[PDB]
Formats: C-alpha cells, structure tokens, sequence
C-alpha cells in the first residue's frame, strides 16, 4: 500500500507543479520536482519555498525568476539573484519571512538588488580615491618678461 | 588512568576456532562492510541545491565588508584608525580630512580582500560600528583588480547590503 | 546561415566542456581541506558533474588552494603548463588570490596570478565551501561565454 | 572469413576514434607540456634504468604453471575416452605434481618476495 | 551481415558510456552523495558531455615517449574490448566458436599487453612502476584463472560457449560450483583492475600508473576499454554461473533474463568499488599462490574425478 | 523517513536501529530565532573596593 | 531516493538489449524464419553444402521436403 | 601527489619497490610564519596559530592563549575553561575525523572519507555558530574566548554528540575487523620504546607504542583535571594499534564533550580585567574606562612582561607547544612552534625500512602529517 502511496505522491508531483509544463521546467531548469509552500514572491520574479517537513537545510529553497535588470536567466543562474532582504532567510539565519516582518526601510537602501557585475561592463575598477598631493608651480602665462 | 586497546588472544575451543575459520574460507566480516555499505546506500542523500538551495548560516558570519550609515545617511566611520591598526594583513589603509561639516569621514578606505584575513577583528575593533563583515559569502570575481574594493564600494556594499547587517547587529549586539 | 551553424557547434563544445571539466586533485594549505569539505556529501562536487583526476594529462581547470611559495612555485608552473589545453586555473582563498595573510613574508609570491594565468578569484580566508562552489559556477558561465569556433569562422 | 570481418572492422573502428582525437582537438604543444611527468618536479633523468625486480623468482615458476596447464586444457575431452581409469591416474598425476612444485617452492622460503 | 557487426559494436560504446554515470552516481548513493544530476534529467546526458569533451580535448604527445609504441597500445585495447563481445552465448552469438573460453581466455591475455606496453611507452616512472605492477598482476590471476574456467565446464561438456546454456538448463550452475564462483568472481576482479585489485591505476598510489601521459582520446579509447572489459567479463561470469531459460522460438526471453543477470553482478563490481580498500600487489600475487592456488587445484581434482564418480560425463555435443 | 520496507532493509542489512535518530538533522534543533539575551556581569563589576592593585 | 538510480540502468538496459535480439533477427532473416544452423564437426558441415546443393537456388536455408520427390 | 597530503617532496631512491631511503624534502609550503609573528601584536598573533594545522582549529591557539595569559599571570574565567576544552574535544574530533578518512583516502576505500565529513560538517555548523567563520575562529584568545555561544548551541552538540556515537562504530565497522585493511596495516611500520620518545615522537605516536603518557592527564591545563576519561594505549606500536586508538580517542573524546555538556559553570566569558581582555560593547560607548582601554588596546595590545614560556598542550596528534618570548613590549620578541608532525616526519626515514611504496603511504598518514604545521 506504502507502494503506490509514493507513486501517487509522484502523481501528485507533476499535477502541483502546473501540469507537465511546468514540471518539466523545474526537472530540467531547477533540477528537482519537490513541492514546497509558497512562503513569499519578492518584486523580481524570484519564487520562494518552505517545506518544514524535510530535513534541516532542505527546508526553505529558491527557484529563481527568469529575468532580472535585462539579464535573462532562464537558463543560467548563480547565488546572487538573492535581494538582501532574503538572503539571511535563505541561508536559514533566522526563522522568519520578510513578509510577516519586513526589515526597517531607510531612504539609502538599494531599490534593486544587483549581482556580481564581474565580466559585464558594469565590473568595478580600482581607482584612487584621493586628490593630487605635489601640484607643481605653473609656469608663468606671460611671454619673456 | 588509561584502557588497553589492542589485545584480544581468541579462544582456541573447536566452536571459535572454526568461527575464525568460516570467517577467513567463506568472507563475513569483509561481506559485513559490503552489506552495511548496502543499508547506507538506501540513505536518501544529504546535498543541497545550490545555488537553488544554500546551507545553514549563523548571524555572527564574516563574509565581505561593508561601510555603513546612520539612519540619518551619515556614515559611521569616523576615522578612528582602530580597524587599521588592529588589521593583522593591513588591508586597510585609512586618509583623512576635514571637509567641510560635520562629514570628515576618510579620504582614503581601501580594504584589501586577497591581502585580508577575515577574521573580522576590524568589526569589534571599530567604536561606532562603522565597518562590519557581511553576511554575503557571494562575492567572486575574474580579475585580481575587482578583489579589492575602494571606500566608495564599501559605501555602495554597505548601502546594497543594508537590510541583513541592520538585523543582524540587531540580534548580535548583546552577545559583543 | 553559417554562424548560425556555427553557433550550433559553439553551444555543443562549451556544453561539454563546462559540464565535464575536471578539477586538478592540487591541495596546498588551509583552502584545500575545505576545498575537500564542498566534495563531500553536503555540497556534492560530483552532483555538479564533475571528477577528480589527478595528473596534468588528466584534469581541465588547475584550482589552486593554499599558500604559494617560492619553492612551490617552479613545480606549480611546471605541472600547469603540463595541462593540455583548454586549462583554467582558480585561485582559491585570499593566500592564493594573492599575498594573502603571509603578503609580505619572505618566503611566499604575492599572487598565483604572479606565475600562472587565472580564470577567477574566489575570496574568503577560508572560503566558504559555497562561495567556491559557485566559482566552479562562474567558470561555467564563464566558459558558456565563448565564441572560439565562433571568433574562428569571423577571423 | 566471418571472424576476419570482425577483426578488420574493430581495429578500423578504434582507429577512427585516435585519427578525430588527434587531428581534430587543436594542437599546442610548446616543451613543457611534452616533458615527462615526475609529480610536478623534474625527474631524475632516466625511466630507462634497470628497474630490477624482487618477486623475479616467482616469474619463472609462472611459466613453468602455465605451461603445464597447457598439458591439462585436453582434460574435457579426455573424460570421454573408453580408458577413464588410466586417464584419472595421469590427470591426477600432473595435479600432485603442480602441487609439489608449488609445496616445494613454498617451503623453501619461493613465493615470498625476495629481498 | 554487418547490420549484426554494428549492432553488436556501437550499442556497447554508449552502455559503455553510461556505465561512467551509474559509476559516478551509484556510488555517490552509495556515499551520501547524489550523483551527477546537473546535466539533462537525472544526469543520463553526463556520459554524452564526458565523451565530446574528452574528444575534443587536446592529445598528448610526451617528448620521451615512443610514438608508434603510444598509439598502438590504446588501439589494442579498445580493438581487444569491443572484439570480446562477438563470441558470447547472447541467446544467438555471433560466431560459433568450438574453443570458446581458449578464444575468450587468449586475447584477455593480450588485453593486459595494450595495459602493459602504454606504461613504458609514456616513459616516466609513474607508469613504467604501473606497468610492472601490471605484469605482477597477471602473474597471479592468469596462473590460475585457466584452473577455475577448467573447473566448471568440465561439466559442461566442451569449450563451445553455447553449450552453457544446455548444461546449466535446469538449474543454476554455481548451485553446483559455488566455491568455484567464489573463486572466479573477484579472480575477474583482479583481472579488470577494479578497486580492490586497481594496481596498474592506483589513484593514490602512484597518480595514475600506466595513464599520466595520456590525454583527451587516447583515454577515451582507454576508458572505453576497461569499461567494455569489465561488463564483457561480467556478462561471461553470468553465464557461467548464471545462465537461464532460453526459449528457441522465443528467443528474446534470454535477452532480458541475461541482461539482468549481467546488470545485477555489475552493480557488485561497483558495490566493492565503494567499501573495500586497496589490496597491496605483494599481497595480490602472495594471496593467489598461497591460498588460492592449492585450493584451486583441490576442486580440480574434485571436478575430474566426479563425473567419473557418479556417471556423469557430459557429452561433448 | 522512508517506507517501512526498506527502513526493516536498511536496518537489517546495517543490523541496527538507525531510524532511532539519523545523520541528517530535523526539527529537534534549536530554533534560530532565539530571544535577546541577558549575559552576566564579571566578578570584578562590584561597584565598590574594586581596586585594581588588589587584582 | 535510489529510485533516481534506475534511469540509469533503464537506458542501460535497453542499450544491452540491442545486440541480443538483433543477432537472434539477423540470424532468423538471413536463414528465413529458421534459426542460425551450426556445423561444430564435419557431419553437420557436410550437411549445409548438401542442403545448398539440393535447393537448387544455392540456399541452405531452404528446405524441400516430400513434395520434391515423385 | 593525492597520497601527499597536501605539499612536499619525498624522494624515495628505491630498488624494485623496497623503499632504501626516502628523504622528506619538506618547505615546499613555507611561511615565515615565526618572522611575521615578531611584528605583529598579540592579538594580530592570534590568527597566526588558527593557521599552523589544518586539522585542529583553535586546539592551537589554546596553546597560543595559554601561552600568553599564563606568562601575563592572568587566569580566564572558569565558564571559559569549560568552553576551551568543550571546543578543544570538539576540535580533537575534527582532526581526527581526517585523520583516519584520509588515512583510509591513500589506502584506498573512498566511503569512510564521505560517512564521517558530514559530521565533520556539522562541527563546522556550531564552529560558525559560535564564531565569526568556519574554520579560522580566532575565538580562543588570552584570558577567555572571544564572545559567549549562542543560545540553544549546546542542545545542538547535545544531540550531535549524542548521534555521534553511532558513528565512529560505522567507521570502526567498515575498517577495524576488515581483513583488506588490517593486511595493509597491522605491523606495518613499527617503533620500539626507546626510538620513540627519541625521536621526539608525541601523542597517538608514543601511546600506540604503549608509552604511559598524555598531556592531559600527566600535566593538566585549564579545567581538564576535573574531566574524567580514558586514554586508549597501544600495544605493538604499528599502525593498526595507532588508527585504533585514534578511533578509541574519539569515543573518550565524546565522553568528555557528555562531561563538558553537563559541567557548564554561568558567569562570564573572558577574564574581567579590562586591561588583557576587550570590555563590553555596552560599556565601551558607556564608559570612560572601558572605551579608552578599548582605544588602546585595540591600538597597541597589552603588554606582557618579559620573560619565557614553553605552554605545550595535548594536540590531537601530538604535543604541540610555543615557546613564546617576550622582551616586555607590547608585541612578542620570538615565538617558536612546537609541531608534533615535525619530529614524526623527522622519523618517516626510521619509519619506512624494508616495506614497499604503498606502505610509506600508509606511514605518511599514520602520523597524519599537515604541511602548515610540520613546516611553519
Ligand atoms: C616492423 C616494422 C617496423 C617499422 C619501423 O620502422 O617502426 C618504427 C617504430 C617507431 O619507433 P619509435 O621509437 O616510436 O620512433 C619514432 C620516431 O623515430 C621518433 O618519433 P617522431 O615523433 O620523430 O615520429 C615521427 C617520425 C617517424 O614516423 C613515425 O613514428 C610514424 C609511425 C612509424 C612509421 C614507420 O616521422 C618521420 O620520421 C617522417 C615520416 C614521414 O618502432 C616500432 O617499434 C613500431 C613498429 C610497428 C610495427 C607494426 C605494429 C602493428
Ligand atoms: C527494484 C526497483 C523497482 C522500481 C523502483 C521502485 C521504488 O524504489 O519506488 C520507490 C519506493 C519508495 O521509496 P522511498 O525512498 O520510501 O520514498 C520516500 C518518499 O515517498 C519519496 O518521495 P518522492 O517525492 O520522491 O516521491 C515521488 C517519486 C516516487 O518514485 C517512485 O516511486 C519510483 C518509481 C517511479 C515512479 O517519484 C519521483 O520523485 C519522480 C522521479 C522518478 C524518476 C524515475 C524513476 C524510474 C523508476 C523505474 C522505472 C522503470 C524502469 O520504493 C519502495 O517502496 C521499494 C519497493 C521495492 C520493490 C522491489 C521489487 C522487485
Ligand atoms: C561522433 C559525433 C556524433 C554526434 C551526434 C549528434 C548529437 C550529439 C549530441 C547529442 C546531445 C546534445 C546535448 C543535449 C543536452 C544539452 O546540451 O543541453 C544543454 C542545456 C543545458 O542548460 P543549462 O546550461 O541551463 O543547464 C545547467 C544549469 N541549470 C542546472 C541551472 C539548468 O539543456 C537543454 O538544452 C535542455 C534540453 C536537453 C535535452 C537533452 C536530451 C534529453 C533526453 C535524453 C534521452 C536519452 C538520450 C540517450
Ligand atoms: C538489494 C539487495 C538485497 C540482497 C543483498 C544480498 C547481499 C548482502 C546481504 C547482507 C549483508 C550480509 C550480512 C552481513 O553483513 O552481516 C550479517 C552476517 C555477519 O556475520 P559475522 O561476520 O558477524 O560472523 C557470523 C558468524 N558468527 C556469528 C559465528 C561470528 O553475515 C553472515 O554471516 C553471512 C556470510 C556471507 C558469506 C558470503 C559468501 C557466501 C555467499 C553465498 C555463496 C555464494
Ligand atoms: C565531436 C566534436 C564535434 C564538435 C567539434 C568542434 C570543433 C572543435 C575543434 C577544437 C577547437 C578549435 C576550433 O573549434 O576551431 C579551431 C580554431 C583554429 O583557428 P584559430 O585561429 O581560432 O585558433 C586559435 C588562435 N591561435 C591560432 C592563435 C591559437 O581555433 C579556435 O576556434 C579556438 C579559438
Ligand atoms: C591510424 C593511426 C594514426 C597514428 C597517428 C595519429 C596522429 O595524428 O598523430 C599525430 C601526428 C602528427 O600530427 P600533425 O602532423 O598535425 O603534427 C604536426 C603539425 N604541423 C606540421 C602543422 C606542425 O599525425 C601524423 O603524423 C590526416
Ligand atoms: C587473432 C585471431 C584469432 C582467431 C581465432 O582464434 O579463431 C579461432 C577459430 C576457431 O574455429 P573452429 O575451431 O571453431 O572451427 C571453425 C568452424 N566452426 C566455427 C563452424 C566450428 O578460427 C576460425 O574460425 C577459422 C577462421 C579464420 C582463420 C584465419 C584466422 C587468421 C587470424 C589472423 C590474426
Ligand atoms: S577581517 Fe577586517 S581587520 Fe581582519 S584583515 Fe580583514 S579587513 Fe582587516
Ligand atoms: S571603520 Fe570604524 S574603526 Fe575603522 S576608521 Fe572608521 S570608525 Fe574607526
Ligand atoms: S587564504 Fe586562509 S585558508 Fe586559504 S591557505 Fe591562506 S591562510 Fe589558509
């Protein structure tokens, strides 16, 4: 009985997750067919998931959005899509959702979360933050006097 | 006082001798790994998804630096020179100069990550609680020049990272 | 179209080039015992698709990790030129990225990069096994973003 | 000529597989690369010294066994023959007679590597 | 009739391939790991993604190797791997072949040639070290492996391969042969250089005995050759020992009875690779001379005499 | 947290209770969103003769 | 969740299929219907040239029985 | 090489396979370590001995911290003890952990590495919990750790601890009645009495030998006089006795942790003498004392007076120890490290006589040689 019970449970596993379609979007994009509560959606398109009842550090999991600041990730994605606000849920530095407490909003946060700009044009560079120390004398503007 | 380890002489009794016996002709000790092993291999794996799934955190990790600000906008630093003189790399090098008003932060607060150590000893060294380690683990890069950040950066690290240390201190500042 | 077909044979090559690429078994200090921690079953370096090999002749990308020295450095230079090309080299930790803790020690170079070609740089002194585990992550981005036959056919 | 089909084809076809892995995947090689390999050193100088054995006894006893099992291989078709009695004898007799060679060399130290 | 010569070939190149991911992900299972699973669903595209990548790698040519010795080798070995499959009792072979152990016994022999010429080939001491260790190696198993393979067909009969499946018929053969199983299974342990009796490799050991100046598609024909060699050798200890019911009218009732029988041993030449540790080659040539070798002949006296003893004499045909 | 069938494999196969409490962790950890703390004050915090010649 | 390990020896399985059949079909459509004969010794060696030579179309797998006498 | 263990350059000048010598060429990872030390303070010293083996964490800055504090005559708090030496156990696994299953790496079977460094990732778990990092704490510090352990981290050792136990029986299991690996190793390199405390071997060295000492009980330090266990002793001095009692070390180091967790005395975490230890961040933006001791010793570091000191503690492996010198400046004049590896691969050349290459791999990891230590 336990069995079929688990083949139901695969049943159960493709029609939650939208049909075949989205099914095979998550077997073949995010790599794993598990179903989780939809704990919060932040503004890029992020979809986030809780599921208590699986072991410790596979309980609250990300399937990342397909697009962010015009950098199509449909595909291709890493650890940084993240917004700050739910980055320390992620990583289970705490046991609380943004959304049932949102974190205190001051005027110079960041209204969109970036990545790491390595290799795209928006990469750092390294420059002085100082201003000239030695200025030399001018020479003078007037012809042989 | 101290428990011997190895010295066991077997029996010589026709029961346990031929238990040696079996044991050596027809393998059982060396088919109890391989059956055990067996019994392990059922065992659902314990690995995350990453980057879809990120292991267990605490809010006293040290990752990449981060200048902060007041709730004002001011930035807490105030040129104390404590995190450069406690630096055990000296990746930070500290300038500074009265500006104007009251903003005379640094001329100059470049922190060098492939020189730093990360041991976090500049965030308890700072009275003020100006300069931190984040909580972003996630700061990989190609170039060797990206690895450093200017004072600009940490400004823009901190401003970027501004939600999580804010709650993190926040839990934090009792146990410091 | 020929770069359209061009394209095609682009996308199978760095496919299985990032997805079989196979790190070097190079361990030098503090970063290889947790380089070792992300291959164990929390983190799963084989999940990711890849397999330690462990002579030159045998692996893709060098992942330097651990202190570089000057009596290190003519054996670490003489086992990368000895990878057959395509080779990428990450360098692990703030000791390898360069200088690192022992920057102005007598007896330690101030940078992989010094001696050899470097893809990436993943910070962190240690670095967290995710933080390198993603930068095995960025190199497979990194080699999806290539146009070596592509580049050829424009040539 | 079945088994000759079958030959020519496998040999042909692995050579495909060295001629696309060696003409194909680029070329580059500039010394270095080609030099042995000596765990990241440079070696000693040779690979071409006398690289002497210790189990050099053990060798020729090796083809002393698989030759005579050579004289045994018959043994399937030596079962049905109408003097089974004889044959049972003189099978058996190559058998003691492997086992004292193998009794012998053992005792007299043999088998174990020489040092 | 060559139709049957690729249909024979290329359908081992690619469970061959796939071999490589059951390797890395069984085990992975069997380690708490989860096994490639990244590439494609559930990581069946991985043995596609290593076979092109490892292809399109750069070869390696070292300065002191011999040219013509390096690329002969691995031709060898592939060629001798993909050869093995043709004479197998697979429910129709391929060849009828009277002498079916001699001809599966004697390029065996010569497989480990191709395992021993690429060692000094590639010059250096890493692999002329996993080279020798390759002759210590076949110095143990082969001067016992005809005594086992004597052993249990004596009681089918005669060397035809076909015949296996007349003999055994009824019941199991290793219900008859057990401690000849015993012997045989993990003596082809010791011949296809798996974990416990990997010396000719040896990870640790010596980086990668007789593989360091290798590269790209020379491995890949190597790789392939081993691979090929150890489910060829398992498909042989099946039915050895194994062999089922075969139908003639319906003859593809064998196939998926064979199969299992051959897929099932495999996953144990896996399962050891996972639990046990290296046998040192000085205890791999002792133990097969000191116990292995005067037990071996004791069955053998057991399995001549026995026919004798009950009346029982297979025919030849 | 498996079938039953299997558990009675792995359990037999191991010869020994393994599901009693396993490798992998659960909800029998310490929640990480602890109440703020109270940390003690030291034996030299008394107010008075504090003097530190004497320590 | 070793049932993720059957994937792998679904294909694999199916890939040690081809060759068994395949040379069961081959050999059942080369030969007719008719299984693959086998000559081990002269007798049934013997027998296939006299089987292509009776057929009259150069063919041993192909039989006549008592029609082909009167 | 895998089998290296990291970096060096061990020439075997070799017949056959009989190893006739085989001269461990080591340096290949050095760093100046003991020459930076002079420069920098104390405190900036401390992450230094963080650094020396990759196996035991802060067990080397115990001995760091005991070093200065005890030339300081200064004393941490006994709530601190318990931590250091809770954490020490802690630590002693964590080698050991490796010890064995990287030991069992170059032998061979590969599954013994990946049972064990989960559990070796949750020591990690509470390393980061209680600390600022994974591995390189910089919490054991002189007089007292750094900061106190988060609440309900000892209810998370507590049921570790608990399912541990389970665990080296896996390993114990999967090795000790193996036939396969007891061949390779049972009498497989062997020391007598006298060439081992000759040769200046220490810990599992000396005890697989069947010498009667451990720093821990012979010369207690920090609260270990009160704990209560065993120490497993050898008794053919090969590596069989040796993997043996590091697996019996382990189950005694367990018992400790069940002792520590049970023992945890309140108070406060660092020696209240604001002048060697940080005061309180409340305190510090409060108080004029705190805030100006602050200023200064996080710009200067307290000053030790002059002297010197040979602190040694029982490492996971051996009897790694200091001999810290002070010139009676803020900052250290020499500081030498004792590394147990550096007289057990010293002895490697004794070590490896008559047996072949696969056995000096199973030697170089019996004494479970680390490069930052046994080179510095
Ligand atoms: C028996 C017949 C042996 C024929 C013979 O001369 O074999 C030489 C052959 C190669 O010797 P080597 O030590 O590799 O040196 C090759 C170059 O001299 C040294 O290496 P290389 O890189 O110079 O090799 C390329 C070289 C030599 O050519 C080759 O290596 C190509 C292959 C051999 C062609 C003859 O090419 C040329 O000289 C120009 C060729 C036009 O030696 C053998 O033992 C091979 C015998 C193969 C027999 C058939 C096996 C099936
Ligand atoms: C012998 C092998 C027979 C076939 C496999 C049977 C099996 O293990 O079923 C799982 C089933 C339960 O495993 P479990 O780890 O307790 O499941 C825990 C959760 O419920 C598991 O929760 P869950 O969410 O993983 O449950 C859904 C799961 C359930 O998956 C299954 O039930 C596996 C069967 C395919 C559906 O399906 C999936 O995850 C979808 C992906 C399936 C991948 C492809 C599987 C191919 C299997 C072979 C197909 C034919 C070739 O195994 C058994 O009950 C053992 C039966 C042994 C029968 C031996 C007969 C001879
Ligand atoms: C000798 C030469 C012979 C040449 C023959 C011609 C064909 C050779 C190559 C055939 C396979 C090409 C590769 C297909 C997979 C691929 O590259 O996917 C890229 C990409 C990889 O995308 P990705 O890069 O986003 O994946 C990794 C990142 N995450 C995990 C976050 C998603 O995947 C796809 O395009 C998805 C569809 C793949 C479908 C593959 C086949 C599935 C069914 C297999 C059945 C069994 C077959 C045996
Ligand atoms: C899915 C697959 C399911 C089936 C798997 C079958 C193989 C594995 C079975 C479980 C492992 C074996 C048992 C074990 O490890 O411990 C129990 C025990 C452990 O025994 P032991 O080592 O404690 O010693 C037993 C003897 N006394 C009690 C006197 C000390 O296993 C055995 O006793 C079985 C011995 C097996 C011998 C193997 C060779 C002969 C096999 C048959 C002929 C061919
Ligand atoms: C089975 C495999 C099927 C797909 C094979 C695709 C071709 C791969 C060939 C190896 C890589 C080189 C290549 O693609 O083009 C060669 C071309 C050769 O011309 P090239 O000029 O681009 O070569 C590189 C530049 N130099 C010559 C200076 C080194 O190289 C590249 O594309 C690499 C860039
Ligand atoms: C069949 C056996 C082939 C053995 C040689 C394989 C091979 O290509 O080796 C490389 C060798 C050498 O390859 P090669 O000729 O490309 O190397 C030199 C290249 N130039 C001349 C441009 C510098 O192949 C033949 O000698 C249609
Ligand atoms: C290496 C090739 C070895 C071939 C071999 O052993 O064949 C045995 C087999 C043994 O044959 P046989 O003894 O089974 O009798 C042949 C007739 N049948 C199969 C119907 C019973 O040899 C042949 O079949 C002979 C044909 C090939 C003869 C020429 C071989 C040249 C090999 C050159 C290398
Ligand atoms: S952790 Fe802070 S104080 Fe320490 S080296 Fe890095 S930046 Fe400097
Ligand atoms: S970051 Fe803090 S410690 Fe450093 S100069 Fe600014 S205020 Fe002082
Ligand atoms: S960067 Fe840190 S962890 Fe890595 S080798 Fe250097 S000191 Fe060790």
């Amino acid at each position: 009985m336990e069995l079929v019970q688990v083949l139901r449970r695969g049943l159960q596993q493709v029609s939650g997750h939208g049909g075949l379609r989205g099914y095979l979007r998550v077997l073949f994009r995010a790599n794993d067919v598990r179903v989780g509560t939809l704990v919060g959606e932040d503004k890029y398109g992020n979809k986030y998931y809780e599921d208590n009842k699986q072991f410790f550090g596979r309980h609250r999991w990300v399937i990342y959005t397909t697009e962010m600041n015009g950098r199509d990730t449909f595909w291709d994605v890493d650890g940084s899509m993240v917004p700050p606000e739910w980055h320390r849920w992620l990583h289970c530095m705490t046991d609380d959702p943004p959304t049932t407490k949102p974190p205190t909003a001051r005027k110079y946060i960041w209204t969109n979360h970036k990545f790491n700009v390595s290799g795209t044009p928006q990469q750092y560079v390294p420059y002085s933050t100082t201003r000239k120390k030695i200025q030399e004398w001018v020479p003078p503007s007037t012809p042989y006097k | 006082t101290y428990k011997f380890v190895n010295m066991r002489e077997p029996s010589m009794d026709m029961k346990s001798v031929t238990d040696r016996a079996a044991q050596t002709l027809l393998w059982t000790e060396l088919v109890r790994g391989l059956g055990m092993t067996l019994s392990y291999l059922f065992r659902e794996p314990a690995t995350i998804n990453y980057p879809f799934e990120k292991g267990p955190l605490s809010p006293r990790f040290r990752g990449e630096h981060a200048l902060r600000r007041y709730p004002s906008g001011e930035e807490r630093c105030i040129a104390c020179k404590l995190c450069e003189a406690v630096c055990p790399a000296q990746a930070i090098t500290i300038e500074a100069e009265p500006r104007a008003d009251g903003s005379r932060r640094t001329t100059r607060y470049d922190i060098d990550m492939t020189k730093c150590i990360y041991c976090g000893f500049c965030q308890e060294a700072c009275p003020v609680d100006a300069i931190v380690e984040g909580p972003n683990f996630e700061f990989s890069t190609e170039t060797h020049e990206e690895l450093l950040y200017n004072k600009e950066k940490l400004l823009n690290n901190g401003d970027k990272w501004e939600a999580e240390i804010a709650a993190n201190i926040q839990a934090d500042y009792l146990y410091r | 179209r020929g770069e359209y077909v061009v394209a095609k044979l682009d996308d199978l090559v760095n496919w299985a080039r990032r997805s079989s690429l196979w790190p070097m078994t190079f361990g030098l200090a503090c970063c290889a015992v947790e380089m070792m921690h992300m291959a164990a079953p929390r983190y799963d370096m084989d999940r990711f698709g890849v397999v330690f090999r462990a002579s030159p002749r045998q692996s893709d990308v060098m992942i330097v990790a651990g202190t570089l020295t000057n009596k290190m450095a003519p054996a670490l230079r003489k086992v990368y030129d000895q990878m057959p090309e395509p080779r990428y080299v990450v360098s692990m930790g703030s000791c390898a990225n360069g200088g690192g803790y022992y920057h102005y020690s007598y007896s330690v170079v101030r940078g992989c990069d010094r001696i050899v070609p470097v893809d990436i740089y993943v910070p962190g002194c240690p670095p967290t096994a995710e933080a390198l585990l993603y930068g095995i992550l960025q190199l497979q981005r990194k080699i999806k973003r290539e146009k070596r036959l592509r580049i050829w056919y424009r040539r | 000529m079945n088994i000759m089909l079958t030959l020519l084809t496998n040999v042909t076809l692995a050579s495909l597989l060295v001629l696309i892995a060696f003409w194909l995947p680029q070329l580059n090689a500039y010394s270095e690369k080609t030099s042995p390999y000596e765990c990241g050193f440079d070696p000693m100088g040779s690979a071409r010294l006398p690289f002497s054995m210790k189990f050099f006894l053990v060798a020729i006893t090796f083809l002393l066994f698989d030759l005579e099992i050579a004289l045994l291989l018959p043994l399937p078709w030596a079962s049905q023959t109408n003097n089974l009695k004889t044959m049972l004898t003189m099978a058996l007799f190559l058998l003691i007679l492997l086992a004292a060679s193998l009794a012998y060399e053992w005792t007299q130290k043999g088998l174990e590597w020489a040092e | 009739f060559m139709i049957n010569i690729l249909s024979l070939i290329i359908p081992i190149l690619l469970a061959v391939a796939f071999l490589t991911l059951v390797e890395r992900k069984v085990l992975g299972y069997m380690q708490l790991r989860k096994g490639p699973n990244v590439v494609g669903p559930y990581g069946l595209l991985q043995p596609i993604a290593d076979a092109l990548k490892l292809v399109t790698k750069e070869p390696l040519r070292p300065g002191t190797s011999s040219i013509s010795m390096f690329i002969i080798a691995p031709i060898l070995g592939l060629s001798l791997a993909l050869t093995m499959w043709v004479p197998l009792p697979m429910p129709y072979p391929l060849i009828n072949m009277n002498l079916g152990v001699l001809f599966m016994l004697a390029m065996s022999s010569l497989a480990v040639y191709s395992i021993l010429w690429s060692g000094w080939a590639s010059n250096s001491k890493y692999a002329l070290i996993g080279a020798l260790r390759a002759v210590a190696q076949t110095i143990s198993y082969e001067v016992t492996l005809a005594i086992i393979l004597l052993s249990v067909l004596l009681m089918n009969g005669s060397y035809t391969l076909s015949t296996l499946i007349t003999t055994q018929e009824h019941i199991w053969m290793i219900f008859t042969s057990w401690p000849l199983a015993m012997m045989w299974f993990i003596s082809t342990l010791a011949e296809t250089n798996r974990a416990p009796f990997d010396l000719t490799e040896g990870e640790s050991e010596l980086v990668s005995g007789f593989n360091v100046e290798y590269a790209a598609g020379p491995f890949a024909m190597f790789f392939m050759a081993e691979y090929a060699n150890i489910i060829m050798m398992n498909a042989f200890t099946a039915i050895l020992f194994l062999g089922a019911s075969h139908d003639p009218h319906t003859p593809e009732l064998y196939t998926i009875n064979f199969v299992l029988k051959t897929l099932a041993l495999t996953i144990t030449f896996l399962w050891i690779r996972a639990s046990y540790p290296r046998f040192r080659y000085d205890q791999l040539m002792h133990l097969l001379w000191k116990s292995f070798l005067p037990l071996t002949l004791a069955l053998c006296m057991w399995h001549i005499s026995l026919p004798i003893m009950t009346a029982s004499i297979p025919p030849q045909s | 947290s498996a079938t039953r069938v299997i558990q009675l494999l792995r359990n037999w196969a191991s010869g020994r209770d393994l599901q009693a409490k396993l490798q992998l962790r659960y909800q029998e950890i310490s929640k990480r969103t602890q109440p703020p703390p109270k940390l003690p004050v030291g034996p030299s915090h008394k107010l008075s003769n504090n003097y530190y010649c004497t320590r | 969740m070793w049932f993720e390990i059957l994937p792998g020896i679904a294909v694999m399985a199916a890939c040690l299929f081809i060759p068994g059949m395949a040379t069961a079909h081959i050999h059942k459509f080369t030969n007719g219907g008719k299984e693959k004969r086998v000559a081990h010794f002269s007798y049934q060696w013997n027998l296939m040239e006299r089987d292509r030579c009776i057929s009259g179309v150069n063919r041993y797998h192909v039989t006549k029985g008592l029609e082909n006498i009167d | 090489h895998p089998a290296a263990h990291g970096v060096l350059r061990l020439v075997m000048e070799l017949s056959g396979e009989m190893v006739r010598k085989c001269d461990p060429h080591i340096g290949l990872l050095h760093r100046g370590t003991e020459k930076l030390i002079e420069y920098k303070t104390y405190l900036q010293a401390l992450p230094y001995f963080d650094r020396l083996d990759y196996v035991s964490m802060m067990c080397n800055e115990q001995a760091y911290s005991l070093a200065v504090e005890k030339l300081l005559n200064i004393q941490p708090p006994p709530r601190a003890q318990w931590i250091r030496v809770l954490f020490g156990e802690i630590t002693r696994l964590l080698n050991h952990i490796m010890a064995v299953t990287t030991h069992a790496l170059d032998i061979g079977a590969m599954t013994p590495f990946f049972w064990m460094f989960e559990e070796r990732e949750k020591m990690f778990e509470f390393y980061e919990r209680v600390s600022g990092a994974r591995m390189h704490a910089a919490y054991i510090r002189p007089g007292g750790v750094h900061q106190d352990l988060p609440l309900g981290l000892l209810d998370d050792i507590y049921e570790f601890s608990k399912n541990f136990s389970f665990r080296i029986d896996e390993l114990e299991e999967m090795l000790t009645n193996n036939r396969i690996w007891r061949n390779r190793t049972v009498d497989i390199g062997v020391v007598t009495a006298e060439d081992a405390l000759n040769y200046g071997f220490s810990g599992v060295m000396l005890r697989g030998s069947g010498i009667q000492w451990d720093l821990r009980k012979t010369q207690p330090y920090d609260v270990y006089d009160q704990v209560e266990f065993d120490v497993p002793i050898g008794s053919r001095g090969d590596c069989y006795d040796r993997y043996l009692c590091r697996v019996e070390e382990m189950r005694q180091s367990l018992r400790i942790i069940s002792q520590c967790l049970n023992k945890m005395p309140p108070g406060e975490i660092k020696v209240d003498d604001a002048k060697v230890s940080p005061p309180k961040r409340a305190e510090m933006k409060t108080s004029m004392e705190s805030l100006i001791h602050h200023f200064k010793l996080y710009t200067e570091g307290y000053q030790v007076p002059p002297g010197a000191t040979y602190t040694a503690i029982e490492a996971p492996k051996g009897e790694f120890g200091v001999y810290l010198v002070s010139d009676g400046s803020s900052r250290p004049y020499r500081c030498k490290i004792k590394a147990p590896g550096f007289a057990h691969l010293a002895g490697l050349d004794k070590m490896s006589k008559g047996h072949m290459l696969a056995d000096v791999v199973a030697i170089i990891g019996t004494q479970d040689i680390v490069f930052g230590e046994v080179d510095r």
